[PDB]
């Protein structure tokens, strides 16, 4: 329940620090996006999308 | 991991099972299993 | 068969029973004891289900 | 560190008011980690001088050890005697004496396991007993020994005829014997 | 009343926990737990659930 | 468990404001009983392992005194050695040696129940180990030995009044004694 | 002290709210002081017990080499075997026969844990046997041996970092150690 | 920095990665989100609500 | 998959677990944010701002 660094003895002697390999699913607490969530997030529409509308309207 | 089973010598010969009792709290997945076989029939009558 | 009692010397002269820890995939008579659970619910009504 | 709060000196319900409530909190918390970093500490601390303690006790009963078997060792002892301090793996020792105290240390940590209720009044400390609660009756799946195909052994052959699907599994083998005077017996009739 | 895992050495140089067979009588508060659990939809109609 | 607290910066006083610091202050409740009861652990563990130190020392001291006493005070048959090669069991050895090498490959089969993590680390190949994991509340019962119906001289002495027509299955049974510093002790108030 | 703070339980934010916040300020000083102050009373505690344990030790090896040295220069040409009737407990017995025998009768009832389904036809009465049924793959937490935060010089060192609140219960506890040739292994990535 | 990949052996002999359980604070560069402010922008305007809004304007 | 929960001895006897320091590119599947992207779709088509601009309009 500690998050920790792991490291191991390099052969200068310097305790070289190493990342460990995970996967998504395995981190706790992640929260994640699903690419076509994503994908929709993306594709939305424009900062003035709902602007257009307003003025063909008023023409 | 593997489950084993417990024997014991009886009187005479026999090597004879034996079962060693536990308690709920030592099963491991005993709630989800009865969660996923909880019985889900009708979900509402009439919308109640 | 046999259901026995696993007794343990506690620190000072007990003699006290512990509970080991056991598998769902190990009891002997789990599912039809499940099956046979009190709790049914209803599973329908005149012939219908779910939504009714 | 020291705790050192502050106390609500002002009834105004200001920012300074929140900063330093949020300032007590946070102490409460790098409080909180300093004293479980001083517990830590405290485990180790003892750990450290029990294996010193311990390191000491056990070289001081080795040096008198020693004296008295380099005094009685090499004088008239049997040829039997000192070629029994050799034990079966071949490990050389001092003086059986030597021998036997180190194999006694050893088999003596071993445990027993005691199946009747007045046994498990005079348990040592490393055992374990097992107590009937009660019986279930059920089905068994007798397993047994004088029975077998191999070629002919067993006082009963079994013979090879077909087999069928819907494979079961065993649920209480009882491994035992049949015959005379076992648990499960033949009696011919008809 | 504690509840102990079973440890067991592995061939070459590990200790994996095992876990023991029981039987559904074995279980001390078993039906005390089956009996609490509770129907999720509708536990009965007019008084009567099951084959409505 | 580490202490984590609800911080307040935000400009707000009202319902979620006084839950979230009524959860303050059980949390910190809870800490100061986590922290007392790792201080009595402390305690605890350390008079645990001096016990053993003294133990040991002990052990030591009357070991080596008893062989140097013996040592003393001691002299050999003229026949020691060749009648002191049957067992418990009549089956004579040709050499003290045989005998005691099967001894010891006999007894070094033998198993050891190891309760401790630091224990199932340097494990043999055919123990076993029960190291815990958790604790349910449970109701025991126990089995009071100095508690007796037909002794007539015990500390406590039982004498049948009724019945009830009624039972229940023993849960978590328990081996004790009640008295004076003990597991179970009484104790009046009028 | 045991720590008893006060809840929110007021209606108005008051006179009564800021004097019982006050005393809740105060109380977490006091506590905090007395917290500090056991730590220190088990710092002492625990090195007079220590300083003790070692007096003792330094007080019997005294005594004991004092007992060799009397045995030296005293008594002459002992015996192995008179000498190897006393064991490792401080037990004197009348022969080694003697001795042999009471090893005997204590040791040969101890159990052996029997694993595998062969052995177990052949298992004494005082025997156990499991034997395997079937195998669950299930998620299984790992104790690496060789991976510690407190000690340097291991394989891989760890160093602590924020804890993160809350934590979770251990499942299917496995005991294993990591690198060449192990049960579990590392390399480079590329 | 070095970047390792665990692995353990089953009794037959052969390696598998296995994935080591992380938790979301010790990694570096997830910059997740809140798991509640993806909402504010999963809902958007998905170009529907705002034509609808300038056609009923106009009317 | 096989996701193990790392665990390691106490300084006083017992087992308590661990997470280890990862990095972004080591987890697998974790579908990045760039940590701009998030505010370039945070206005998009707003459903606040649609409003105001379908009543202005109509003002």
């Amino acid at each position: 329940t500690k998050i920790v660094k792991m490291s191991e003895k390099n052969e200068h002697g310097t305790l070289e620090q190493f990342y460990p390999e995970t996967h998504a699913e395995a981190v706790k607490g992640l929260v994640s996006v699903s690419e076509e969530e994503k994908t929709i997030w993306d594709q939305k529409e424009s900062t003035a999308g709902a602007e257009q509308k307003a003025n063909t309207a008023l023409n | 991991t593997e489950i084993k089973r417990m024997l014991q010598t009886k009187e005479d010969n026999s090597k004879e099972q034996f079962y060693p009792e536990t308690h709920v709290a030592g099963i491991v997945g005993l709630t989800e299993y009865v969660s996923g076989q909880l019985p889900t029939g009708v979900v509402s009558v009439n919308g109640k | 068969t046999e259901i026995k009692r696993m007794l343990q010397t506690k620190e000072d002269n007990s003699k006290e029973q512990f509970y080991p820890e056991t598998h769902v995939a190990g009891i002997v008579g789990l599912t039809e004891y499940v099956s046979g659970q009190l709790p049914t619910g209803v599973v329908s009504v005149n012939g219908k289900a779910g939504r009714v | 560190m020291k705790l050192d709060l502050w106390k609500w000196e002002m009834l105004l319900q200001g920012r300074e008011f929140r900063n330093k409530t949020n300032d007590n909190w946070q102490k409460l918390m790098d409080w909180s980690d300093f004293i479980s970093t001083g517990l830590s500490a405290i485990y180790v601390y003892v750990n450290k001088a029990d294996a010193t303690l311990n390191n000491k006790i056990d070289t001081v009963d080795k040096a008198v050890n020693a004296r008295v078997n380099e005094l009685i060792s090499g004088t008239e002892q049997l040829s039997e005697v000192v070629d029994a301090r050799s034990d079966a793996f071949g490990a050389r020792y001092p003086v059986l004496r030597e021998r036997l105290n180190q194999e006694q240390l050893n088999f003596s940590k071993k445990s027993t396991i005691q199946f009747d209720a007045s046994t498990i009044i005079s348990m040592e400390k490393q055992d374990i007993g097992l107590l009937t609660s009660k019986k279930i009756s059920e089905a068994q799946t007798v397993c047994f020994l004088n029975i077998s195909s191999l070629d002919e052994e067993a006082d009963i052959v079994l013979e090879k005829t077909g087999e069928t699907s819907f494979s079961d599994n065993l649920t209480s083998l009882v491994f035992a014997k049949i015959g005379t005077n076992e648990r499960y017996q033949m009696e011919p009739v008809g």
